[PDB]
């Protein structure tokens, strides 16, 4: 619910898990979906750094 | 990585490459032994004699 400014954009962190990017595929209100570097179709197949 | 419609222009960069690199050491090993053989024939004629 709670978004800030851009000119004090946040990160975060993620760690060791089995997370699956198949339901992040599924339809949403997402207007733009580019990756440049990797398929966005075999996401679902190697481990990431 | 990627898909056979895009990874088609990084595949053509290395044949390219890989393939310009057999003819200068076959060109190469043909001009050193054409040495041999005007060796081959001295050794031949300093034996007869």
């Amino acid at each position: 619910t709670r978004f800030a400014s851009v000119y004090a954009w946040n990160r975060k962190r993620i760690s060791n898990c089995v997370a699956d990017y198949s339901v992040l595929y599924n339809s949403a209100s997402f207007s733009t979906f580019k990756c440049y570097g990797v398929s966005p179709t075999k996401l679902n197949d190697l481990c990431f750094t | 990585r990627l898909d056979p419609p895009e990874a088609e222009v990084q595949i053509d960069r290395l044949i390219t490459g890989r393939l310009q690199s057999l003819q200068t050491y076959v060109t190469q090993q043909l001009i050193r032994a054409a040495e041999i053989r005007a060796s081959a024939n001295l050794a031949a004629t300093k034996m007869s004699e």
